[PDB]
RNA sequence: UAGCGGUUCUGACGUGCAAAUCGAUCGUCGAAUUUGGGUAUAGGGGCGAAAGACUAAUCGAACCAUCUAGUAGCUGGUUCC
RNA sequence: GCAGAUCUUGGUGGUAGUAGCAAAUAUUCAAAUGAGAACUUUGAAGACUGAAGUGGGGAAAGGUUCCACGUCAACAGCAGU
RNA sequence: CUGAUAACCGCAGCAGGUCUCCAAGGUGAACAGCCUCUAGUUGAUAGAAUAAUGUAGAUAAGGGAAGUCGGCAAAAUAGAU
RNA sequence: UGUACAACGGGGUAUUGUAAGCAGUAGAGUAGCCUUGUUGUUACGAUCUGCUGAGAUUAAGCCUUUGUUGUCUGAUUUGU
C-alpha cells in the first residue's frame, strides 16, 4: 500500500462505505428488530484480510 | 481552549520547528479563532506569534582549545590515545615528503 | 480579622531535603514550601509564584539552595470562593546573600 | 526464536484475490486458486468436503437466471404477449 | 563498532514486557558474511557443513477433510421408591 | 426421573478489593477551558533521545488512523474535559 | 498517513520481530563512550513513608580461595610512547 | 497566654581545608620598546605569596539562647 492496485483500492472503497452505523429511521420502522449494526469493522480489532 | 492545530500551523508557516513557536497566553482566545494558514500569517506579522530564536551554541572554547593546540599544547603522552600511525599515518608523511622532493 | 500581613522569611531547605533522592529534591522542595506556608500562615491554599518555581529549579533537580528568602503574602479569596476565605502566596525576594537574614515583617505603604 | 520474534518477520502474502471466487486463495507463486481452482476449467469440489459444496453450490448466490426457469416452465415457455379483456 | 550469534552468571523474569524476552558477560566482524524481493523443491515427500534437525508456536515424520460414532479383554460414569 | 463421567453448555463464588499496575534517568509552577485538571492547552522552567536518534522519508503490511467540527456511555489495564 | 516501546506481525495500545537513504560541533584513532546545536519528545497509575526479604549497583580493616564440584560470580590489568 | 512551642538569627561544637576579590622588583620564559641597562621597563604567563586556620556547611536523630517573627480551644466519643 501507498502504491496499490485498483482492485484492492476498490475493496477499500466498499469497506469504507459499509463502515457506518444504522440510519436512525430503521429503528422506528414497523416490525423492525435490527437493533444495531452487527457487521461493523474497525481497523484495529479486525483486519479485513483484503 | 485547545491550541494543537494552531501551533502545528504556526510552525509550518514560520518555517521553524514546533519547539520554537511562541503563543502568548494573553491573546489565547484570539489565537483560537484563527483556524487557517492565512489567518496565521496575519497573527505572525503583528507580533502575536514570534520565532523564539535559536539556543546559542558558542564554539568559543573550541576556538580557545584549537588556538591552544596551535601553540604546542595538549600534545603530551596522555593527551594522545591513538597510535603514531592512526593520528598521522606513515603513508601520508611519506607522500608529503616524496612529492616535495619530486 | 484582616490578617493580610505580608512577611518575608528564609526557609532552610537543607534540613528539609536531607536524604531525599536526587530525582526528587526539587519537587519535594516545592511540596515543602507549601507545608511551610501552611505552618506559618495557617491557611491551606498556597499559590507559589512561577518566579519562585524558577528559583527552586536553577540548578536542576538536585541543586536546591540551602536557604531561600521567601515573601509569603496572605490574601482573601473570591470568585466562587474556595473552602478557605484566605490563601497564601509565596513570591521570591531577590537578594545577594540568603545567609544572615532574619525574619522581617513587610509593611504595606 | 520460533515463536513470537519469528512471527515478527511475517510481511508478505502467499495468496491474493481470485478472480472467480473472490476469496484470497489464489496462490501467487503457484498461479492457481486453492478454493475454486482457477485457472482450471472446473471448480474444485469433493465429496469428502461436503461443507465446501454447501458453501458454494447453487442457491447461495443471486440465481440471476435459474430463478426464472421454473416460473418460465410454469407457463410452458410461451412467447408473445397476453391480450386485454376488460377493466 | 554497526551487523550476525548466543557462551557463562546454571543472574532477572518464571500466573513474564514476552508460548523463550531482559541485563551484564561473550563469539565473529570483510568474508565457506549478513539480508530483502523474485523463483525452484511438499509429506513417508522435500531440504539438510547431519542435530532425526527444519518443513509457519506441530515433526522418529506436517496440516485439513473424509472412511469414522475406527478398535479396546483396559479406566470412568450409568438417573424413582 | 438424576450428586458424581479431570461430564457438555451457560452463569456465579471464596481467594479478594488482595497479587499487583516497579525496565526505557523527570518532573515542577502559574493561567485558560471546564461541574470536576498529577494526565487537556498555552507560557515560564528543569531535563532526555544526541544525529547508527525518541530526528526527516519511503519498501512491505495495514486501509481512511490523514484533517476539521461536535462530543465522553464504552476502549485508552489510574484519570480524562 | 504510519513505517513502529500505540497505525505492520506476535489473541492486545505486548521492553520482542521486520528492509533501507540523509545524518552537525567537541573530546577521542573512531559512524565507540559522554556533553551540546537543528528537530522531536517530556509518553510510559500517582502521593506518603522509606522496616523484613528482594532485584539492580556499590564499598570493606587483617588474611588472602582456607569457600565450592570447580577462584564460577566479582577484582586486577587495561589507551599511547 | 506560659522561665510554653515553633520558624529564623547568633554562639559553642564539628567537617573540609585557606575562599571570592584586590595587590605584589614572586614567577620558568617570550615579544614590544627606549637613555638599550649592571634589579631597564611594558604586555602575555599554569602557578606562588599577603589579606585567608580563611571561606563554605553545621542538623535533618549535635548543644544553648532573655534577640526577630508568630502560633495557642477544630471534630469525635464515653458512665456503675
Amino acid at each position: 500500500a501507498a502504491q496499490k492496485s485498483f482492485r484492492i483500492k476498490q475493496k477499500m472503497a466498499k469497506a469504507k462505505k459499509q463502515n457506518r452505523p444504522l440510519p436512525q429511521w430503521i429503528r422506528l420502522r414497523t416490525n423492525n428488530t435490527i437493533r444495531y449494526n452487527a457487521k461493523r469493522r474497525n481497523w484495529r480489532r479486525t483486519k479485513m484480510n483484503i | 481552549a485547545n491550541l494543537r492545530t494552531q501551533k502545528r500551523l504556526a510552525a509550518s508557516v514560520v518555517g521553524v520547528g514546533k519547539r520554537k513557536v511562541w503563543l502568548d497566553p494573553n491573546e489565547t482566545s484570539e489565537i483560537a479563532q484563527a483556524n487557517s494558514r492565512n489567518a496565521i500569517r496575519k497573527l505572525v506579522k503583528n507580533g502575536t506569534i514570534v520565532k523564539k530564536a535559536v539556543t546559542v551554541h558558542s564554539k568559543s572554547r573550541t576556538r580557545a582549545h584549537a588556538q591552544s593546540k596551535r601553540e604546542g599544547r595538549h600534545s603530551g603522552y596522555g593527551k594522545r590515545k591513538g597510535t603514531r600511525e592512526a593520528r598521522l599515518p606513515s603513508q601520508v608523511v611519506w607522500i608529503r615528503r616524496l612529492r616535495v622532493l619530486r | 480579622l484582616k490578617d493580610v500581613v505580608t512577611r518575608e522569611y528564609t526557609i532552610n531547605l537543607h534540613k528539609r531535603l536531607h536524604g531525599v533522592s536526587f530525582k526528587k529534591r526539587a519537587p519535594r522542595a516545592v511540596k515543602e514550601i507549601k507545608k511551610f506556608a501552611k505552618l506559618h500562615m495557617g491557611t491551606d491554599d498556597v499559590r507559589l509564584a512561577p518566579e519562585l518555581n524558577q528559583a527552586i529549579w536553577k540548578r536542576g533537580v538536585k541543586g536546591v539552595e540551602y536557604r531561600l528568602r521567601l515573601r509569603i503574602s496572605r490574601k482573601r479569596n473570591e470568585e466562587e470562593d474556595a473552602k478557605n476565605p484566605l490563601f497564601s502566596y509565596v513570591e521570591p525576594v531577590l537578594v545577594a546573600s540568603a545567609k544572615g537574614l532574619q525574619t522581617v515583617v513587610v509593611e504595606e505603604d | 526464536g520460533k515463536g513470537t520474534p519469528s512471527f515478527g518477520k511475517r510481511h508478505n502474502k502467499s495468496h491474493t484475490l481470485c478472480n472467480r471466487c473472490g476469496r484470497r486463495s489464489f496462490h501467487v507463486q503457484k498461479k492457481t486458486c486453492s478454493s475454486c481452482g482457477y485457472p482450471a476449467a472446473k471448480t474444485r469440489s469433493y465429496n469428502w468436503g461436503a461443507k465446501a459444496k454447501r458453501r458454494h453450490t447453487t442457491g447461495t448466490g443471486r440465481m440471476r437466471y435459474l430463478k426464472h426457469v421454473s416460473r418460465r416452465f410454469k407457463n410452458g415457455f410461451q412467447t408473445g404477449s397476453a391480450s386485454k379483456a376488460s377493466a
